[PDB]
């Protein structure tokens, strides 16, 4: 049971509830954040110049 | 003391020395062909120069000088019948007049 | 007099697993705190954030 | 009197709230206003740096504002001296002042286009249709001379003669240059203009609606279970007898 | 002509505080006399008016109101305050009146 | 002695006894939210506003430009210029609703939190005018030149109290400077008010939906209002976020997208939506001083509320008739906007005067007759 | 300062209530929830509206109306040569 | 009730901190710094912004500006002065006043 679980070793003492949230805050971020840009890059394939960027990028003298 | 010191940071607020107090201007009848109006910058605030033609001379000396909320004859406003020179400044609140 | 005072029945309202006048409350606590608790550690989370 | 005609609304690209805009026709529009609107249009608040990343490369960017002369000074003799463009200096004004660039389009004062797109109501969607919406004034309208008509532009008489004409430069993209084709891509330019941000701007507001959802539930669940207690409240008059 | 009694009981079903229980004198707005009324009233009604009213707003932050059959009908209002009211408000006349002669 | 330290520190006491242990009606509904948004929206404000100020330059030769170098240069300046200028908004939107509330709940019967109230309005008013000012647009300065120019409306001190205003003898620099000196301001003394308006409050205590004594039901602010206004503020900010991320410039007018211009009012002349409302009253009274002074009563008639209310009830709340009154006054402030939005011609300007008409006879005459006849049906 | 404790004179009222561990945090969104949001609508939707509806209408008009008179009346230069 | 200084939500603090204020009967001219120095903020504060009202922060500017606001605003020398030796006297009266402090055990 992992309410339980988590209750007992996160959620009761104050300040592992702490170290729960920064912990998690952090894990959090790092996905919500490729997530998001992955959706968005998909939303505008071929618009952005990371897709243009290869035809003058050291493709040219 | 105190109404001095008043006196003297009130006008701290009033025109400086640096504004101006200038001159004129020339302007060129032959650049206004009839039937349009030009703006020159001027004096701070926008300069009408209108060159009339006789097809309206005749309505602004046309009208009840008396219906009028400000009461004056198109004649003692001009010299030249064809034209007509003011301040671009509504009367109202500053803004300037289409 | 204070014997002829009940307190009325708040099954309306109670949760799924404190709904049974037979069994200890005390068994689903750990989850029924758990649960609310999370919500909270997220919504701190995402504010965090 | 008081009549105009509005434009219509085009489906652009970077229409959409989560649509980017499409760097392709940014470069070109690019372009279009490099080759043939930079002759009477000044774009003082873009930069040659604003390039890099978004529609050219560094190296691109920067032999672009070497194929300027940039005035500067002064020297130790305290003389102005010519010099070729950095990456650092804003795109060249056609006219030294407003009165002179009067002074070469019949006293027409070509605004500056860096936040045109914004200051016209319309934005690309009215550009658009008054650069290509040119043609014949309609029976008992005369056009004064030296101005042309337009029926987008209010008042019907422009000051500027149609910029725009087939081939009348080169993509070296290899887009068939037609008339729209330009317009189109000039005026997806004018937009990246006055308002580079505009892309990011919407990849947040991507992040802000998922986390704005996510938190707003969180929160409304928190609110009604602190209130429950006093939701479910049961209360009795029990005067004594 | 039962005119004025047609409007009347209209308008009180149209104000709806006896949705909440309420009768017409517990919504009297508590200034200067009516707190002075209140004062004088006797225990019971006093205790009566306050659960009507610690009722009313437990109602009302609930959002809901009463199950249509407990709602007070315009005949049944009691005008409990009403008669202390104009008392107080007839006291205080007086005084006025007699400070300016 | 004072056993937690919540209750005896002379600090502390204060943020608890002021907003923890703080007695509030247990039935307030969601129209009570706006005090805190207004709240959170003036610290806001400030801190955006600040950020900005590290960038501007008050100089004719140079605001407009500072603006914009502000937005295409500093990181993240787009966002902030963003913000701060539709937090100016939803400052009002906010503003707008916490006094219908009140409007709608006779909150005016507490008198000086009413009145300051008023009093932060104005201030408000006068700060979102003059900042809209800063970027020396096209609006930027015919505003400018219009409202320095009401003035001009009182005889005598008036065409000098102008001189001052401008700092010269037409619009310029120094009005420029000391406009952002007045903007940069004002704010702080809002916020010092807005302590004020609270004080008074709390002599009192909140009022509630149905306008009876709370006393037999109170209960204290944290948790179930701090958490109910977290929860208002994060609706509040949806929109607000949303508009201003995905469609910055919906609200405000584009005029101030052309560099001020001494010599070219343009044709579109409008003030931000806000103040519509005022600007259609104002362009109603066909005589100089006459729509000045409507103008000046649009808003000051605020101060005249308290005094206009004959029910013997609080609240609208059982009072349909005075409801209905309230909700069509809404729709005809609702239009003056409308009309303040459209040009100075037919049918337009009929509407207009009748909406003005109609807006100061709700308040003064209407209202408190319906009020007087609602007493007499009650039996009153 | 204090105002808890002061507030007003009660008697006779009893209260129970319950943890918010103990119950449900949005309980009965069907049978009660929704029902009341349906009966306030209602009550109210016919005091407000109206003037809206009102408004808008005199809106839609005045925009139409600031229209046709754009428009041109043949009848002008019916006449002409 | 019953006079107007005491029950007012505001003149009680007006009155209530100064002019009701317990004070004591033998406090010497080394405590007058506290009101100078009160004094001195509000004199600064407003010469202040009469000169943020011709100032204008920017290199190429801020020098003349401030020349400027001498040499041509009216009165603008004056208030010059005034703000800047007001910051002088501003510290000699904060120094006594911290003094006093230490050499009368105020710090406690
Ligand atoms: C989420 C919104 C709640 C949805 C709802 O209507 O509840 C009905 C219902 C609850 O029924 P209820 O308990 O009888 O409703 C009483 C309250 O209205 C239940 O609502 P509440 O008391 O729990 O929540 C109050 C909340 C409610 O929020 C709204 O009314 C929206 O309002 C606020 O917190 C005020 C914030 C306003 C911010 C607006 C910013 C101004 C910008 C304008 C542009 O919820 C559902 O049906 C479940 C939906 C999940
Ligand atoms: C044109 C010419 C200039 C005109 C100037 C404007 C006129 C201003 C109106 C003055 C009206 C004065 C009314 C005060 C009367 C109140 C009163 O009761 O008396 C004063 C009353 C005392 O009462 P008693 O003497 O005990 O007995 C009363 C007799 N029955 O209050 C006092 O203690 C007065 C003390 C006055 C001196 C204090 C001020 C000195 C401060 C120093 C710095 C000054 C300069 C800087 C000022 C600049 C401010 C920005
Ligand atoms: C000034 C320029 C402002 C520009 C115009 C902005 C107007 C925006 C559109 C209208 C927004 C209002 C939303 C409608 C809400 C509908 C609603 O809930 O109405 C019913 C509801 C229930 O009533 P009760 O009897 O208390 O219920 C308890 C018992 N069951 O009524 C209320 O919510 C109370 C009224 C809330 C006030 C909202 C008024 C809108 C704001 C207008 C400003 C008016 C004041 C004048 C300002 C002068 C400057
Ligand atoms: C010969 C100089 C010249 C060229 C080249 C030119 N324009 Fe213009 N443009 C003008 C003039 C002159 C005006 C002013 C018209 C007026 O106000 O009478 C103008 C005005 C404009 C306006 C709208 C002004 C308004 O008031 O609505 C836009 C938009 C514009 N030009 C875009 C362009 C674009 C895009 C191109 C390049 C594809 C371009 N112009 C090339 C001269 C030019
Ligand atoms: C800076 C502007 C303002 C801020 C930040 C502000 C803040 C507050 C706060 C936080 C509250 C308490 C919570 C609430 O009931 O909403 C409040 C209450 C109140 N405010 Fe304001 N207010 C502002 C403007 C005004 C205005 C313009 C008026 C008057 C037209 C006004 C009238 C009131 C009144 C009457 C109350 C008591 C409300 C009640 O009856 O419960 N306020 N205000
Ligand atoms: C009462 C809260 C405030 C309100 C209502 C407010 C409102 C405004 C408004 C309406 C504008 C014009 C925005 C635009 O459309 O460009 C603005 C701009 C500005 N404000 Fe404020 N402001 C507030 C507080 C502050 C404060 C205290 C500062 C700085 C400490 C500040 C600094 C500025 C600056 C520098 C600008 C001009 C540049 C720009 O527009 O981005 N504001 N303000
Ligand atoms: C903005 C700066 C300050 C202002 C305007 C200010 C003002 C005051 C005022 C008006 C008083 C009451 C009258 C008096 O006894 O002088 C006071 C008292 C006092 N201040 Fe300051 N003060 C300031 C800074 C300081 C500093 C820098 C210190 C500490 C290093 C200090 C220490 C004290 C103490 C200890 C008292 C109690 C004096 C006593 O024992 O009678 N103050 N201050
Ligand atoms: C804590 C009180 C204040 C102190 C200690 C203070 C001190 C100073 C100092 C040392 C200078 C340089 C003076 C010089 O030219 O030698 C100065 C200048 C200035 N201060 Fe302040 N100031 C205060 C408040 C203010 C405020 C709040 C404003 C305006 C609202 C202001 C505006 C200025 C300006 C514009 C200057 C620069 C131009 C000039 O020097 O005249 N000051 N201030
Ligand atoms: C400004 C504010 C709350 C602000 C915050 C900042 C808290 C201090 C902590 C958590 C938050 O985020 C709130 C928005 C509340 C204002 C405020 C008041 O002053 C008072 Cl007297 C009352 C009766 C209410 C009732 O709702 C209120 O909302
Ligand atoms: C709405 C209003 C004035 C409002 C004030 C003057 C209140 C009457 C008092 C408190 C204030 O400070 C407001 C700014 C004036 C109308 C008004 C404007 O606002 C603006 Cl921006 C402009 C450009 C015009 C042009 O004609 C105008 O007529
Ligand atoms: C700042 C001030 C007084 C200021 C003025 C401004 C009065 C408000 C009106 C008349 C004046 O001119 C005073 C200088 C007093 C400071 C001040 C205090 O705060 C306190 Cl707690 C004490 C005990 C004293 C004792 O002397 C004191 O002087
Ligand atoms: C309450 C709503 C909060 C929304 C938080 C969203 C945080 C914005 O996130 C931003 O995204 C950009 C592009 O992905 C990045 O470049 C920025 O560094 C990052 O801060
Ligand atoms: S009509 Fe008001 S300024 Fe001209």
């Amino acid at each position: 049971a992992l309410l339980r679980q988590a209750y007992s070793a996160l959620f009761r003492r104050t300040s592992t509830f702490a170290l729960t949230v920064v912990l998690g805050a952090v894990l959090f971020e790092r996905a919500f954040d490729q997530g998001a840009d992955a959706i968005f890059e998909h939303l505008n394939e071929g618009k952005l110049w990371k897709h243009i960027k290869h035809k003058y990028e050291a493709s040219e003298e | 003391a105190a109404k001095n010191v008043v006196t003297q940071f009130i006008s701290s607020l009033s025109a400086s020395a640096d504004v101006l107090a200038l001159s004129k201007i020339e302007i060129k009848l032959s650049d206004i062909p009839e039937g349009k109006n030009v703006a020159f910058k001027w004096r701070g605030k926008p300069l009408f120069v209108r060159h009339r033609t006789q097809a309206e001379i005749n309505q602004e000396a046309e009208v009840d000088v008396s219906k009028l909320r400000d009461p004056q004859h198109d004649l003692d406003r001009v010299k030249k019948p064809e034209w007509v020179i003011l301040v671009g400044v509504c009367t109202h609140l500053g803004c300037v007049p289409i | 007099v204070h014997n002829d005072v009940t307190v009325p029945d708040f099954s309306a309202y109670r949760r799924e697993d404190v709904m049974d006048a037979t069994t200890s409350s005390q068994t689903s606590s750990e989850d029924r705190k758990g649960f609310s608790y999370l919500v909270t550690a997220t919504a701190c989370v995402a504010t965090a954030y | 009197g008081e009549l105009e005609l509005h434009p219509p609304a085009f489906p652009w690209s970077h229409g959409g709230p989560l649509s980017a805009l499409d760097h392709s026709s940014v470069r070109r529009g690019f372009q279009v206003y490099k080759q043939v609107c930079s002759a009477c249009h000044s774009m003082d608040y873009v930069a040659f740096r604003n390039l890099i990343g978004v529609t050219h490369t560094e190296a691109e960017a920067k032999a672009l504002a070497e194929e300027v002369e940039v005035q500067d000074g002064p020297d130790e003799n305290g003389e102005l001296f010519m010099r070729p463009g950095k990456i650092s200096d804003y795109f060249p004004k056609p006219y030294p002042n407003p009165e002179a660039a009067r002074a070469a389009n019949n006293g027409a004062l070509p605004p500056d286009l860096s936040y045109i797109v914004n200051a016209r109501h319309g934005g690309e969607d009215y550009v658009f249709s008054l650069l290509t919406g040119y043609c014949d004034p309609p029976a008992g309208v005369v056009v004064r001379e030296g101005l042309h008509y337009n029926p987008y532009f209010p008042g019907q008489a422009i000051g500027m003669a149609p910029p725009i004409y087939n081939e009348i430069l080169e993509y070296d993209d290899g887009t068939p240059a037609t008339m729209s084709q330009i317009a189109k891509d000039v005026c997806t330019f004018l937009r990246w203009a006055a308002e580079p941000e505009h892309d990011q701007r919407k990849r947040m507001g991507l992040k802000m609606l998922l986390i704005s959802a996510l938190l707003t539930s969180l929160l409304y669940y928190m609110k009604r279970h602190k209130w429950s207690v006093l939701k479910s409240r049961k209360m009795a008059y029990r005067p004594p007898k | 002509g039962r005119l004025m009694d047609r409007i009347r009981k209209w308008y009180y079903n149209a104000a709806g505080f006896n949705k909440y229980g309420l009768m017409r004198d517990d919504t009297l707005y508590e200034d200067d006399d009516v707190k002075e009324a209140l004062k004088r009233l006797p225990k019971d009604l006093y205790n009566e008016r306050m659960f009507r009213i610690k009722r009313a707003l437990d109602l009302s932050l609930k959002h809901r109101i009463l199950p249509k059959e407990q709602w007070v009908k315009y005949e049944e209002d009691k005008p409990y305050l009403e008669p202390y009211l104009k008392e107080v408000i007839r006291e205080r006349l007086e005084r006025e009146a007699w400070n300016k002669k | 002695m004072a056993p937690n330290i919540r209750k005896s520190h002379p600090l502390l006491k204060m943020i608890n006894n002021s907003l923890i242990d703080l007695p509030a009606p247990s039935n307030i509904s969601a129209w009570w939210n706006f005090g805190s948004l207004l709240a959170v929206c003036l610290m806001t404000q400030i801190l955006t506003g600040l950020l900005l100020a590290m960038h501007y330059t008050a100089d004719t030769s140079l605001a407009f430009s500072s603006v914009a170098h502000t937005c295409r240069n500093v990181q993240y300046g787009w966002l902030i210029r963003n913000l701060h200028a539709n937090g100016a908004s939803f400052f009002f939107i906010c503003i707008f609703l916490h006094i219908g509330r009140g409007l709608y709940y006779g909150s005016y019967l507490y008198k000086e939190t009413w009145n300051t109230g008023v009093i932060l309005l104005l201030t408000l008013m006068a700060t979102a005018f003059v900042g809209y000012v800063l970027p020396w647009g096209q609006m930027s300065f015919w505003g400018a030149t219009v409202i320095t120019n009401l003035f001009s409306a009182i005889p005598y001190i008036g065409h000098t109290l102008v001189e001052w205003a401008w700092g010269g003898f037409s619009v310029d620099n120094p009005t420029l400077t000391r406009f952002f000196a007045l903007h940069f301001l004002l704010p702080f003394a809002i916020a010092g008010i807005t302590i004020i308006h609270l004080t008074f409050l709390h002599e009192s205590g909140s009022n509630n939906p149905l306008g009876i004594s709370s006393d037999s039901d109170k209960i204290p602010f944290h948790p179930y209002y701090s958490f109910k206004d977290i929860l208002g503020l994060t609706l509040m900010l949806t929109p607000f976020l949303t508009l201003a991320l995905f469609s910055p410039n919906l609200l405000g007018d584009p005029e101030n997208f052309t560099p001020a211009n001494p010599l070219v009012t343009p044709p579109h002349i409008k003030p931000e939506w806000y103040f519509l409302f005022a600007y259609a009253i104002l362009r109603s009274i066909p005589n100089k001083l006459g729509g000045v002074l409507a103008l000046a009563a649009s808003v000051l008639i605020l101060f005249l509320i308290p005094f206009l209310h004959k029910s013997k009830q609080r609240t609208m709340t059982f009072r349909p008739l005075s409801q209905t009154l309230f909700w069509l006054l809404v729709a005809n402030l609702l239009i003056l906007t409308w009309i303040g939005s459209q040009p100075v011609e037919h049918p337009f300007i009929i509407i207009g005067q009748m909406a003005s008409l109609s807006y100061f006879t709700i308040l003064l005459i209407l209202f408190p007759t319906i009020g007087t006849l609602e007493n007499k049906m009650l039996n009153y | 300062g204090i105002h808890f404790g002061n507030l007003a004179r009660v008697r006779h009222i009893i209260t129970y209530s319950l943890s918010p561990f103990e119950q449900r945090a949005i309980p009965n969104i069907f049978s009660d929830a929704l029902p009341n949001v349906w009966r306030r609508f209602s009550s109210q939707v016919f005091k407000v509206a109206p003037p809206f509806l009102g408004a808008y209408l005199l809106y839609s008009w005045g925009t139409q109306e600031f229209e046709r008179l754009k428009r041109k009346n043949p009848a002008d230069y019916e006449n002409d040569q």
